[PDB]
Parts: structure tokens; C-alpha cells; sequence
């Protein structure tokens, strides 16, 4: 009757994690970077903050809209991939970089992602330095995903949004961990302000 | 090739589906598996952890200590010591346990609640309070003698620091656990008069969660 | 009341052990060497004052470790190291002193700093054998926000009992032990700049007493390495 | 991969089709079947209790 | 030869339940709501008003048309799931609510909905209370279906109407009821006019 | 003409016994306490004069048992439960006397306001012991659509005989015994706010007699509880 209540069933469903724009002609605004991480939507950073360690594949569904036939190109880097600085940089092009080229009207596109870590789980916690900066380390890292058009040109402006769902896949997890009381501040650390245990009540009785 | 024809639900992007996908990079070859201790293989593996619950989650005390700490000693016996809605969700005292915060993200849940209360006063110390639970439909008792007319356990605390009891029927007006001085702390010259008592909720071995949610803890 | 031995070092010792998860420690191009011989030995910080005003402490491990003998000076010679780390506590507590504890491990123990916006200069976290004390009210500066009902860490005190743990009543017993079988991902890390797990005693009923009585209990920590290996120094074959 | 032929009738919602449909959620687990009294497995079920007629269905 | 009198085949059989419209720029009129009931086309309503107790799943066929390339979000809520009261509400990005997403031109979308009930059985007549209200309980309660256009904007006005087909699958039912001699006056409660047993007939004989 | 005993109480007592859609009343976290001893005793109810001029009557179940003692009196206690409740209805009419009841039980017969617009306040439906009448013609205001040809539900009262039910006629059986199994989708309900089934009696062939007999017919209605249950007070274990 708990079935549900499985890790799999409970941190496997796919959220959309990423919303950005990128225009097709005129800088650095003509295609989106989101660095993966899963501490980007409030939601599933509370789930993946009760185990310390993680193992999962990633499977994400990206969602292109625009405002010719337009074909866009989602290119994933790995942790140690070439990162391009322009639309026309050549980092676009590296055949190591997995790239899907998508054009319009048809299903959207899906990659999927492997459990990249070096190390045996990704780590929600980190209590340690770098050398440093604190509560990083570059085990839990799974690369960038550089989204443009491949069209050279279009005589119209072309505004593109796309929206990346991320579901974890055959997940593993570790050593559980209390649910976070307090809200979020930033995306990076861990600091909080100083809340309140549960609300309060008018007397003991 | 073979005669084919595409259903209605082609082409569309349920977010829920359970697909086989192809994989960015297949050459690369994963780290394989390593024994980390600690699997976790179900949430009501969680659930199933005793917490300590802020029963005395007053307005002015609910950011310090004294939150969880049941004042006991000092004292008519006539208002009872403690009272508290027994459904883990939309309660504030069970709201935010470790049994409370997983029931929040599921909107059905059937089980049963265990409290544990542990005295946590001088060993030369002695006592009798009376923990009453009244089941959904009755209503709270107003008095000591209506509570002892009633589920209730006498719970000798100069003899034993635990008790321990299983409240079934919490599934989603509940149930109400409350205590009363039938006996006060007796206490020698040596030891304080004022205790503390510490409350313990977890699954007691059920707590079936069907339909997963949000949760409306985080904003 | 048997009294166990340990290398060069004895302890007198309810023989309740909790082992962290359910595993004991065991051991595991590379070549790690292990020093059965030292380390193991009990390593007695020195005692904390529990008063009725405390709010609690925390150790951050292997770096409270760092000056205890062999066993730190080896974190200095190996730059990867492993070990699991029983820990007693020992309250020492009469019959007419009442109170209650919560002695807990909590890997990987990220805490938040008190300026949300600035982070901490790394000793706030951690000094070696002195423990860092909480607070009772919310904090200020470029310090550990080291406020009870949060624990450092932004989760609820309360709820705080998942991981291994022991409670620690005066009324029943005054000792506590805690086995922790290396929790991490990698399977070796260095000791100086991770912590792996941040042992913190927390009153949940604060010390209470008469006027006669001595006016704080003294809890005594004291940490085995078990099973501690590290890498090896010379040339492979 | 294999070679396909899209047949007349592809990407067309005919209404009384009865084709396997990808469920919304599949991970919930339904309520277990219970015995509830009366299970009706065919409507000539109905038809075959008697019923009173109004005969004098007169304008009155 | 009575193989078509079955439940099956009496009571699943598609049914353009429900039929709105929603503009793509411009408040409130730019998605659709729909609370799922039986109780919305009166031909399907008979039927399910003949027994007492149904199970059975659900599969909705939605049929979108308009007046660059449109992509809809059908987000289907479970019973206990947030509502958006916006377009831009935080609601549609819920990981829980699952939701499709189809653009124009392809086959159309379909979902499929389990039997979501808290009971063993959806009941289709409650003679009893909430408490408050009478005929109506929360057992029988089978979501909302909120749908809306996920492009940001159109330079053109753009009008899409969307139909639903309400199919039920898998019936199952239990006591027997006479049919509804009388019209309906509300699609939430029983209420009716004194209607005569049948048509009139000049004479006895 | 066996007189079956039940309890403390003795009906005098065709012997054709309408069993609900086939099925016997049974029994069956959740722990259930049913009460064997007392409850299934028959609870007689006051008669009412069957007259030339009488459209109908109706109870709803279990609520016209609010005030029949301990299963009345378990209903307030317990906030759950389900029961099977045989019905007894014995006209007790003279040879000279004719006429044709409908003895029928519509498991949850929701029925319609009058007015439509507004809905009736809660205490038209159902008092306790007393029966509601129905009309022979349609009724306006705040209070159930009470008129026959319809029977409160909308639907005709011709073909109403798809339910459990059983045909007095005064000119071969003055006796109806129907069992309803305790038909509901959750296994228990509230009884106080949830109206499982509602025993209407309804005139088909009208009373008639001459001018020597008694100017009406008392009909009496029997309810033996069968087979309740409730959910369990006492903690688990």
C-alpha cells in the first residue's frame, strides 16, 4: 500500500526547472546557458535535501516555443567541456559536446544524461572547502546545456522560450536527512534565517 | 515496410511518461556502484523514525528550547497538563516532525500514530499523571474523573520514565491525547520540584501514502 | 561496570552501543596502508561545563582530531585517509541532578553563516579540541549561525533524531555510544579540508538542581579511530 | 531502424476508438476493488425487473 | 445477442463534454477550468444516473483549434492539487499536476486518469451531508483540467477553443436505478418539476 | 405462525423474505468493535393510519433509528459504523378491506427541494421516529418535493420496483420482510449525517372498504439492526 512512497515514485517526476529566452538575430543574449544543478527549483531542491547522497540518470524534455522553418540546437557540455562565449564560437561545433538539433513542429526533444560524477553519488552536502569556498566540490558537477538557433538569419525578430523539465531516473539515495525548515536565501550555500519550529498556539491546552 | 498508424497521444510531451530515451552519451562508462551506508528504499522508512514534538509550542516560545519541553511540577489538578490534536497533518503541534513534514506531501495517508513520553526529571523524583485519548467522535474531557471514564493509561513515573502507546484510526475531527496530575511530584530535599517531560511521534509500522502533492510548507 | 582497553589507553564503562546505519567500519594504481598499531587508541577531549544555561556544542570530525596524537599527526603525512570513530559519552551525573540530552553524529553537517549575504573565515566552523558552543538567540556576523531550534544547519532541532543517535536521560543512564562507519561518496578524502560528520550534544531539558549540588555536570567525549588506512607513501612495484 | 508505412487513418482522433492510452499518473495505486452489493454486468439485467405501467394514462 | 447491452459498452463511448475557449494575450479568459464531473452533459448524465456506485478510469481526447507554430499545456490537477488563479501563476511549473504538452497540427493529445477515488466506488446520488450541503461529497471527486497556450505572446490576437471527449473505461457498477423521468434544472443538485408519468391518451381503451 | 424472538423483545410473526440484492449482511489502523449482545432486537416502531386519502410514507435509515436505544445511543458514541437491518411491515388488515402497498428501500434516494432555486434546511428530509408523508399534488417552499408520481427523486414511481422490494396485498399477504446488506462504497460512515437507504411505503391500489369497517389500516414497521459494527475506542496496540 506504500508503493508510492518509494524513492523513485516520490523524486522521479519531471519539473520545469529552467525558463529562458534567447533571440535568433542582433549578443550574449542569443542563447541560454542554465550550468545543471539541482538546487534551481524551490520544490525539488526540499526533496533532494533529505538524502546526503544521490545516484540517478537525468532525462530532460526540453520545450521550445518562438514569436521559415526554425531549427534550434540544445548542446550539452560534459564537466570538463569547451563553454562557447558567443553565438558563433566555435565550442558549438566540438564533436565530444552532445548536441540534438530540433526543428520545429515536430515531438520535442529528449536527452538523456548518465551519471557523470566522479565520485560513487552526487552529494546534496558538502562540509568542506575547495582548497577555499565552502559547502563545493566539483563531484556533484553535471555540465552546462548552450541553446541556440542554427539558423544563420531571419529577416523577422525571433524571440525563443524554452523550458527544460529535468526527471531523475533509476534513482539511489543515502543517509536521510531532516526536511529544511527554514526558506531558501540563495542559490549556492546553505544560509538561512532563524525560524520558528511549527506555528504557534494559544496555550498548552 | 509494415503498415503502421499513429494513435491519438503522438507527438505530445506528457510530463509524467515513462518512455525509454535515448542516451546523450552512451560510450561513457559509469562509475560503477560502491556500498554507501544508508539506502534509502522507502520514505516511510523515515516516517517510521521517532522526533520530538513541540507540545509546548506557546506564542511566545516557539523559537528556543522550551518549544518541546512539557513544564511539569509547579499546579492544580483541576486544568490538565497538556492537550493535542492527534492528526500529524494540519496540526501545528505534529505538523513539522519528521512523521508530520512526509505526510504533507501526500493527500491521502491511512496509518497509525505511536507517542512515546519520556520523563525527564530527577531519578529520586515520583508521580502519577493520567494520559487520556479520546477517540474522534467524543468529545475532549473537562475534568480528571471524565478522562479516567475513558482510554486512559496511569503512568507511574517514579517506577518507569517511558510509556509508550499506538493511536489507530488517524487517517485523512480526530482524536485528542491529553494528561492530568493524578499524582504530584513527589520530591525529596535534595532533588528539584520542577520536570520536564519530552513526546515522541512516529508511524506505528502502517502509514499507507497513496496521492503524492505538493507541499505547502515551501513557498 | 567492565573496563575496556585500547592500545596504551583504558576507560572505565547500560552497555547500549548504536552503531551508525546498522554497518561496523571495515576496511576497503592504489595502495592504502593501514596502522592497526595506535590510532585505535581512545582519544579523551577534554570535559565540557553543562549548565542550565547551555544551549549545546558541536565537534566537527577527523579535524577535532587533528592534534590527538598519532592519529593527527598521520593527517598530516597522508594526503587521503579513512576511519570510524567510536564515541562515548560519559555524562557523570548524581541521582539528584536532572537533564537531558540528545548525542548525535549528523554527516555532513553544511551549516549556514549568520550574515546570510557574507560567508565565515573557516575557523568558525571548527576548533580543533575546544568545542563550539550554540546559541540561544539568532546571531550576528561573519559566524556560524549558531542558534538552537535550527542547529546550524536551517532543519528543525526537534526532528533531528534520524540520525544515528542516543538519548542521554540522568534518570536512566549517563553514557552513550556511537559507532560511525565512514559516510561518503569517495572512497578516501582529506582530512584537513572535509568534514564527515559534526558530533553535537544538544539539552533538550536543560540541567536542573538544588543549591547544595555542584552547579554544572561535566560530559566527557572520547573518540577511537577504528579502522583507520590511508594511502601508500612508497613506489608500487 | 525498421521500415514503416503510415497507413490512411494515422494522426486522426476516430471517437470510438479503442486504443491503450498512456496513463497520467502511473504511479498512483488505486483504491483495491471492495464487494459492494448489485454489481450490474449487463443493462437487460434492468430490463427484466418488473414494473408497474400506467394503463389509465387518461388526459386527467 | 445482447453482447452491446453491456455496461461497457453501454456506458464507455466518447462525449464532447465540455466546450470553452482561450485567448492567448490580452486575464482570466486566457485558460479554461473545467472541475471534472458526470453531472456536465445531460445525455451522459442519464447514464451514469442509472446505477448508484461506478468505478472506472478515465481517458479525455482534447480537440484544439485556433483562429508561427501554437503549443498548448493541458495541466491536469489531482483532487488535492493548487489551482492557478492566473496564466502566469506559479502553478502550471508543479511537478505533481501532470500536464501535456501539444502542438498544433499532430494527432490530438490524450490523457488517461486511474480511478482517483478516496472510496471503493464513485457514487452518483449522496443522500446525506458535508458537515452544510446536501448531495455532495468529496469521495466522488475526480480533479480539474486547466489548459492554456505556453507561448508568451502572439502579435496577432489569437482564439483557441478547445473540446473534451470524456470516455470511461474499465466500468464497473452497482445498484440498479429506474431512470430520470424529469428534466434537469442544475447541474449540482437533484432538484425537479412535477413531471406526468408519460403522454396522455384520449380514452382507457 | 412461528414467533421468532430476538433479544429481550417477541414479534408475533407468509414467511417470504426479500434478501437485498442476494447478498446476506456480513461482517468485515482500523480496528472495528462490534456489539453482538443488544442492538439487533427489534425496534417496532409507532404505526400509522393507512387511510383512503394516504399517498405515502418514507423513513431514512439509520437516522429514524437515532432514538431506539443502545444503537441510538451507540450512534452518538461511535463516529463509525454500518448495520443490515431486517424490516418487518405487517399491515394487519381485515378481509373486507383491500388494497396494494409498495413496500421499497432505494438505497441513497437523494431527494429534490420544492422550490428549486433554494434548498430545504436539513430537517425536512428525516425526523427520528415519526415518518414524513408524502403529496398527492406538487408543494412549494423550503421542504421536500413530497409528491407522489415521483416519490422525491425525480424518477417515476411506477418503475421504482428495481430496488429491493416486496407487494402487500391485503387480498393475499398483509407481510413484508426485506434485508438490506449495508450498501455503501466506504465500509463505514458517519450515521447522523450520511442516509444509507430510505424505507418508502407507497399505495398503489388505494384503501377502500364499507361503511361498518374501521375507517383505516394501522401498518407497523420493524427494524432489527443485523450484524453493526463500529470503529474500535480503545488504543492498539
Amino acid at each position: 500500500s506504500r508503493s508510492e512512497s518509494t524513492i523513485e515514485n516520490f523524486m522521479g517526476r519531471a519539473a520545469c526547472v529552467f525558463m529562458d529566452q534567447y533571440k535568433i538575430n542582433g549578443s550574449t543574449d542569443r542563447f541560454a546557458v542554465w550550468t545543471i544543478n539541482i538546487r534551481e527549483m524551490a520544490q525539488l531542491r526540499r526533496k533532494c535535501e533529505m538524502f546526503t547522497y544521490m545516484r540517478f540518470d537525468i532525462e530532460m524534455t526540453m520545450v521550445i516555443t518562438s514569436c521559415p522553418v526554425l531549427t534550434h540546437q540544445i548542446m550539452y557540455v560534459p564537466p570538463g567541456g569547451p563553454i562557447p562565449a558567443k553565438v558563433d564560437g566555435y565550442e558549438w561545433q566540438t564533436s565530444t559536446n552532445p548536441s540534438v538539433f530540433w526543428t520545429e513542429g515536430n515531438a520535442p526533444p529528449r536527452i538523456s544524461i548518465p551519471f557523470i560524477s566522479v565520485g560513487n553519488a552526487y552529494s546534496s552536502f558538502y562540509d568542506g572547502w575547495s582548497h577555499g569556498t565552502y559547502g563545493y566540490t566539483t563531484l556533484n558537477a553535471m555540465g552546462k546545456l548552450y541553446i541556440r538557433h542554427v539558423n544563420r538569419s531571419s529577416p523577422h525578430q525571433i524571440t525563443s522560450t524554452i523550458r527544460v523539465y529535468f526527471k531523475p531516473k533509476h534513482i539511489k539515495a543515502w543517509v536521510p536527512r531532516p526536511p529544511r525548515l527554514c526558506p531558501y536565501i540563495n542559490k549556492r550555500d546553505v544560509n538561512f534565517v532563524v525560524t520558528e519550529i511549527t506555528d504557534s498556539r494559544t496555550s498548552i491546552t | 515496410g509494415v503498415p503502421v498508424l499513429n494513435t491519438p497521444g503522438s507527438n505530445q510531451f506528457l510530463t509524467s511518461d515513462d518512455y525509454q530515451s535515448p542516451s546523450a552519451m552512451p560510450q561513457f562508462d559509469e562509475t560503477p556502484e560502491m556500498h554507501i551506508p544508508g539506502e534509502v528504499r522507502n520514505l516511510m522508512e523515515i516516517a517510521e523514525v521517532d522526533s520530538v514534538v513541540p507540545v509546548n509550542n506557546v506564542t511566545g516560545k516557539t523559537k528556543s528550547m522550551d518549544a518541546y519541553q512539557i513544564p511539569v511540577g509547579t499546579t492544580d489538578k483541576t486544568k490538565p497538563i497538556f492537550s493535542f490534536q492527534m492528526d500529524p497533518g494540519y496540526s501545528s503541534v505534529l505538523k513539522r516532525t519528521l512523521l508530520g513534514e512526509m505526510l504533507n506531501y501526500y493527500a491521502h495517508w491511512s496509518g497509525s500514530v505511536k507517542l512515546t513520553f519520556l520523563f525527564c526529571g530527577s531519578a529520586m523524583a515520583t508521580g502519577k499523571l493520567l494520559i487520556s485519548y479520546s477517540p474522534p467522535g467524543a468529545s475532549v474531557p473537562t475534568s480528571r474523573k471524565d478522562a479516567m471514564l475513558g482510554t486512559h493509561i496511569v503512568w507511574d513515573i517514579g517506577l518507569q520514565s517511558s510509556c509508550v502507546l499506538c493511536v489507530p484510526w488517524i487517517s485523512q475531527s480526530a482524536g485528542y491525547i491529553t494528561c492530568w496530575y493524578q499524582t504530584n511530584i513527589v520530591v525529596p530535599p535534595g532533588a528539584p520540584t520542577s520536570c520536564d517531560v519530552l513526546c515522541f511521534a512516529s508511524a506505528c509500522n502502517d502509514f499507507s501514502v497513496r496521492l503524492l502533492r505538493d507541499t505547502p510548507f515551501m513557498a | 561496570v567492565r573496563s575496556m582497553t585500547l592500545g596504551n589507553s583504558t576507560i572505565t564503562t547500560s552497555a547500549n552501543v548504536v552503531v551508525g546505519y546498522g554497518e561496523w567500519p571495515s576496511y576497503l594504481e592504489d595502495q592504502p596502508t593501514q596502522p592497526d598499531v595506535a590510532t585505535c587508541r581512545f582519544y579523551t577531549l577534554e570535559s565540557v561545563q553543562w549548565e542550565k544555561t547551555s544551549p549545546g556544542w558541536w565537534w566537527k570530525f577527523p579535524e577535532a582530531l587533528k592534534n590527538m596524537g598519532l592519529f593527527g599527526q598521520n593527517m598530516h603525512y597522508h594526503y587521503l585517509g579513512r576511519a570510524g570513530y567510536t564515541i562515548h559519552v560519559q555524562c557523570n551525573a548524581s541521582k539528584f541532578h536532572q537533564g537531558c540530552l540528545l548525542v548525535v553524529c549528523v554527516p555532513e553537517a553544511e551549516m549556514g553563516c549568520a550574515d546570510t549575504d557574507t560567508t565565515f573565515p573557516a575557523t568558525e566552523l571548527t576548533t580543533e579540541d575546544t568545542p563550539h558552543v550554540f546559541t540561544s538567540d539568532s546571531i550576528t556576523g561573519k559566524k556560524v549561525q549558531a542558534a538552537v531550534c535550527n542547529a546550524g544547519m536551517g532543519v528543525g532541532v526537534g526532528n533531528l533524531t534520524i540520525f544515528p543517535h542516543q538519548w542521554i536521560n540522568l534518570r536512566t543512564n549517563n553514557s552513550a555510544t556511537i559507532v560511525i562507519p565512514y559516510i561518503n561518496s569517495v572512497p578516501m578524502d582529506n582530512m584537513f579540508r572535509h568534514y564527515n560528520f559534526t558530533l553535537m550534544i544538544i539539552p533538550f531539558a536543560p540541567l536542573n538542581f538544588t543549591d547544595g549540588a555542584t552547579a554544572y555536570v561535566p560530559i566527557t567525549v572520547t573518540i577511537a579511530p577504528m579502522y583507520a588506512e590511508y594511502n601508500g607513501l612508497r613506489l608500487a612495484s
